[PDB]
RNA sequence: AAGAACCUUACCUGGUCUUGACAUCCACGGAAGUUUUCAGAGAUGAGAAUGUGCCUUCGGGAACCGUGAGACAGGUGCUGCAUGGCUGUCGUCAGCUCGUGUUGUGAAAUGUUGGGUUAAGUCCCGCAACGAGCGCAACCCUUAUCCUUUGUUGCCAGCGGUCCGGCCGGGAACUCAAAGGAGACUGCCAGUGAUAAACUGGAGGAAGGUGGGGAUGACGUCAAGUCAUCAUGGCCCUUACGACCAGGGCUACACACGUGCUACAAUGGCGCAUACAAAGAGAAGCGACCUCGCGAGAGCAAGCGGACCUCAUAAAGUGCGUCGUAGUCCGGAUUGGAGUCUGCAACUCGACUCCAUGAAGUCGGAAUCGCUAGUAAUCGUGGAUCAGAAUGCCACGGUGAAUAC
């Protein structure tokens, strides 16, 4: 039956589902490849279907919103590694070595008063 | 000064706002207008009573003003009479039904605005400040304050140069975020001009 | 159906009013949805501190606007009035539409 | 040119203008307003338009339909 | 445009939204005014830190 | 820095092509956060390099880079008299860094077309070992040992 | 100064008033007020109309107006080196000090020197000092992860029903939201280290050695800045340095400099197609949709005081095609003509559209600034201010590095 995995990166919500089968990649009820998957997260999200196994053993259903390209990818990435568990999650132990059991925490740093950006400081006359 | 105000930082933490009525954007300015107006009259009448803190709060779409205090006696007088006499002219200022409850706090020398007016009144007497202020501070520790501190600012003694002079007695742990800090500025007006009176009183840690 | 959308400075306060509408409703009749949470409005200000000059440092301020939504799907019309009115709604603003 | 579907003119000055139109030209009129946009009826008539310290003598001519009173007046002195 | 109606500018010109400034309600300052309290920034700060303004607090987002 | 150590993340290997070295090269080449126009440039340059040279894919830019990797770099230093230029033996990582580093500035400086072509041309006259990258490499060997023993 | 067309605005040239623009206070007469006029640039003076009201005690009185009287009002006038209040700054730098004790004739010293250790007066051991208090630390907010409570205006897997559009039952699983909570404490182990403190490395773990950010600013320094936010000692003018009003000025221009924006292009211009956001704001508001206009925009006009509706159709990016090294299909200054928008008003002195014109610039001297990771860099969006006002400031996210021996 179904194997679920959620995940987030940069405020992008994803929802991954997994069952056995010769899966194509389904994202928001269209293919990721018909979402330009030659470019869009191109091998990036199929990371658990790289290191520990091949692609064509699991059917997959994904629904994602938010971010841009790299914004969209990491929520699906961390949901899909967690959803990789057809017979148990033993492969998380090998993916722990790779690091893809841990999503990248990082977010944009706010603007603050007196800075041009977030660490960028203005220039000032003499010294 | 360069420190943040103790009262303001602790508002979401441990110090209730001194008005607590809710309002929408349309009437928020107008409720704050009557709120800032009442406090002028309220400070003016109750000089002997001496305000601790005030809650201006929402009853049935009108106004209500719970005033805490050192001395209820001048406020109360006979029955509900001299409270009602104030509440009547507040109802005229607010333009709606106004409701007043005066609330005594025992050991009033222990609370900060209340002691500050006592110190500032002896400045109006024109006392020798160096002993007088410290004798006032010692009273709080004697009456079981955990910590207390005072600072004065100005042409003290009528001085040609401006000067400052703190004192502190007990544990007042200012950058500690859990700490309950009661703090108030007040000022005196003299023939040499205005003298600031700052007083910090520390109660507890949770 | 009949619904109450509330508004509050304190999250733990609008919490007590939406507690009171529940236990009032299942007491007097039935059929209340409790507090639907709904996203928070945050009025973020920044203003200049100094009386004069000194642009560089400013102080930021916030007013958290907590909303709640309670609906009653209640058809018991003659106990709806008993649910109505009597509440003081934890000293913070409430509006009750059909 | 600009300023949409038709310009503005000054009411108190317009009654003086009807004297200037009917009776014909006489002298520069001393007017505080600069605001009026000129149209044919002001043509051929001496007026004077303020620059913030004196009324500037404009005699009006043919193409001044394109202009306000104010335009000929210098408000800033130069070397 | 139309007839006598555009010529009705005998108004005080105190009608216009071009006219009223929105000075600080307490102090008359005509700069630093945010509309939400209707005060210039310094009396906003003086009030807010002294805990009078309801529901207002510091920000650390 | 003086005190606490720095050792950053080891970046993504390039998709399909499989070169994490060329992934680092595009990250050095990258103009103004456009990793997209960078990856667009690199494959067009790599095909035009391998097409021109007649060689295979991975070793084409690698052999071009290999000639232009010196074993030393120089540092400005002083202890006694007015400033000295002091040669020092490069880190093997920083060696491959410096070869790639001079390439992007060299590719900007060429008389050539658009960026895929001009970069492939720069790799072409480093594979042939006669252009600007070998000229930038063939400097430090002359300069060393006139100045050997300072730190 | 988070908004100089008038107003703002203080100043000038002009027009005016002097118990006044505003308070407190008396008398006397008049409802307040809604209409209209002539003369004036207007302020205004000078009019005719009309209205002639709630309490009353029949002298009235309160709401309120006009006239006159004298006590007075007024000042962004002066004095920050008379001041409060308030703020910058060195600097969130790790220091700084008092009780007693000892030591010295005494100023004072020690504590707070040592030996190690850290982000750190962080901690151990050692010590003629033991203790205390301010400080960093930590309590907080927000963010990285999980679990519980809750399921509309939000969300949609498994289910049916579908104009097969989350649309309509329904499921509330699951997302999100917001209420409440958990977890990470050097703790787990090993080694090293004066065995102690501590440190290095690894473990396990979503998060490991102050987790990241933000909030949070010691004692004190510059007789710092601020009498124009306000308050205020003292001084001065008080038929003028006050008050009211019109236009003008604050936007000038042989110049110099600061701080920003936009360029000098081919990683790019230009044309078509194609596509993911995040945070906001909104009732004298925002204003779909629909129609009309060359477009700017215009007319008619739903929905919503907002997870709903509106501004609002996020751009860089990506797919194809053109241009090919040129002052260019680069670039936009300047200037012309013809238009739209706001407002009593675009005249000195607004923004914006359309057509036309197409300077300089082909990457900037000596010198100098910023930044160590979601940062630098780069492209969009939003707000406050607001009639109309942005390349500023303030806020949010997209793409996203290099190098630190």
């Amino acid at each position: 039956n179904q194997y679920y995995g959620t995940g987030r990166r940069k405020s992008s919500a994803a929802r991954v589902f997994i069952k056995p089968g010769n899966g194509k990649i389904v994202i928001n009820q269209r293919s990721l490849e018909q979402y330009f998957g030659r470019e869009t997260a191109r091998m990036v999200v199929r990371q658990p279907l790289e290191l520990v196994d091949m692609v064509e053993k699991l059917d997959l259903y994904i629904t994602v919103k938010g971010g841009g390209i790299s914004g969209q990818a990491g929520a699906i990435r961390h949901g899909i590694t967690r959803a990789l568990m057809e017979y148990d999650e033993s492969l998380r132990s090998e993916l722990r070595k790779a690091g893809f059991v841990t999503r990248d925490a990082r977010q944009v740093e706010r603007k603050k008063v007196g800075l041009r950006k977030a660490r960028r400081r203005p220039q000032f006359s003499k010294r | 000064g360069q420190k943040v105000h103790p009262n303001g930082i602790r508002l979401g933490i441990v110090k209730p706002w001194n008005s607590t009525w809710f309002a929408n954007t349309k009437e928020f300015a107008d409720n704050l207008d009557s709120d800032f107006k009442v406090r002028q009259y309220l400070t003016k009448e109750l000089a002997k009573a001496s305000v601790s803190r005030i809650v201006i709060e929402r009853p049935a779409k009108s106004i209500r003003v719970t005033i805490h205090t050192a001395r209820p006696g001048i406020v109360i007088g006979k029955k509900g009479e001299d409270v009602e006499k104030l509440r009547k002219v507040v109802a005229d200022i607010a333009g709606v039904p106004a409701q007043i409850n005066i609330a005594e706090v025992r050991k009033p020398e222990l609370d900060a605005k209340l002691v500050a007016d006592s110190i500032t009144s002896q400045l109006e007497r024109r006392v020798m400040f160096r002993r007088a202020m410290k004798r006032a501070v010692q009273n709080a520790m004697r009456l079981g304050a955990k910590g207390i501190k005072v600072e004065v600012s100005g042409r003290l003694g009528g001085a040609e140069i401006a000067r400052t002079e703190w004192y502190r007695e007990g544990r007042v742990p200012l950058h500690t975020l859990r700490a309950d800090i009661d703090y108030n500025t007040s000022e005196a007006h003299t023939t040499y001009g205005v003298i600031g009176v700052k007083v910090w009183i520390f109660k507890g840690e949770i | 159906r009949i619904r109450i959308r509330l508004k509050a400075f304190d999250h733990r306060l609008i919490d007590q009013a939406t507690a009171e509408i529940v236990e009032t409703a299942k007491r007097t009749g039935a059929q209340v949805r409790g507090p639907i949470p709904l996203p928070t409005r945050k009025e973020r200000f920044t203003v200049l501190i100094s009386p004069h000059v000194n642009k560089d440092a400013r102080d930021q301020y916030e007013i958290r606007t907590h909303l709640r939504l309670v609906d009653i799907v209640e058809p018991t019309e003659k106990t709806v009035d008993a649910l109505m009115r009597l509440d003081l709604a934890a000293g913070v603003d409430v509006q009750i539409s059909l | 040119r600009s300023l949409k579907k038709g310009p503005f003119i000054d009411l108190h000055l317009l009654k003086k203008v009807e004297k200037a139109v009917e009776s014909g030209d006489k002298k520069p009129l001393r007017t505080w307003s600069r605001r009026s946009t000129i149209f044919p009826n002001m043509i051929g008539l001496t007026i004077a338009v303020h620059n913030g310290r004196q009324h500037v003598p404009v005699f009006v001519t043919d193409e001044m339909v394109g202009h306000k009173l104010g335009e000929f007046a210098p408000t800033r002195t130069y070397r | 445009r139309w007839n006598a109606v555009l010529k009705l500018q005998t108004l005080p010109r105190d009608s216009s939204p071009s006219r009223q400034r929105n000075r600080c309600r307490q102090t008359g300052r005509p700069h630093g005014f945010l509309r939400k309290f209707g005060l210039s920034r310094i009396k906003v700060r003086e009030a807010a830190m002294r805990g009078e303004i309801p529901g207002l607090k510091k920000a650390s987002w | 820095p003086r005190r606490r150590v720095i050792g950053q993340r080891k970046i993504l290997p390039d998709p399909k092509f499989g070169s994490e070295l060329l992934a680092k090269f595009v990250n050095i080449l990258m103009v103004d956060g456009k990793k997209s126009t960078a990856e667009s440039i690199v494959y067009s340059a790599l095909e035009t390099l391998a097409q021109r040279s007649g060689k295979s894919e991975l070793e084409a830019f690698e052999v071009a880079l290999e000639n232009v990797r010196p074993t030393v770099e120089v540092k400005s230093r002083r202890v006694g008299g007015s400033t000295y230029q002091v040669p020092v033996e490069v880190r093997p990582v920083r060696r491959n860094a410096l070869a790639m580093r001079w390439i992007v500035e060299a590719a900007r400086k060429r008389g050539d077309k658009s960026m895929a072509l001009r970069l492939a041309n720069e790799l072409s006259d480093a594979a042939e070992n006669k252009g600007t990258a070998v000229k930038k490499r063939e400097d430090v060997h002359r300069m060393a040992e006139a100045n050997k023993a300072f730190a």
